This record gives structure tokens, sequence and C-alpha cells, in this order.
């Protein structure tokens, strides 16, 4: 139910919590010319 | 400017499954 207060002292559950969320949906189908990058050219994924 | 990709084939031999079986082609 709560994550960030009940597991609030580890700090390595959460951190699972997030991977498992990011790794939950599926990837949208969708190449375009012109989108976000960082500053060493690695594309930006997703928006939390 | 934005497109869809279709169609994500995939191979055999460049999977790595195949270094425990010896395929080979027979007519």
């Amino acid at each position: 139910m709560f994550f960030m207060t009940r597991h609030a002292r580890e700090p390595r559950l959460i951190s699972a919590y997030l991977s498992d969320m990011v790794s939950c949906t599926q990837p949208s189908v969708m190449v375009s010319r012109i989108t976000h990058t960082n500053t060493r050219g690695r594309q930006v994924d997703g928006v939390l | 400017g934005t497109y869809c990709n279709t169609l994500n084939f995939v191979r055999f031999l460049e999977l790595g499954l195949s270094v425990a079986c010896i395929c080979t082609k027979f007519p």
C-alpha cells in the first residue's frame, strides 16, 4: 500500500519497487527523427 | 518525422542458444 511510509528506512526495497515499476509497461513503438537526448547522447525513455 | 517499427524479426544462430547444439542443413 505505502512504500515510502512503511519501508522508509530500507533504501533498497524502494529502488526495487521503482525498477519493477519502470520495467512493467510495454514500450511504445514509435521511431522519430528529433527526440530528447542527454549530454552524452543517450535518449530519455520515460517520465516520473 | 515519426514512424512505427513493424515486424521485429529474429534469427537463430545469432541468439546465443546455438552453442548447445550443432545445427546443420540437409536437403
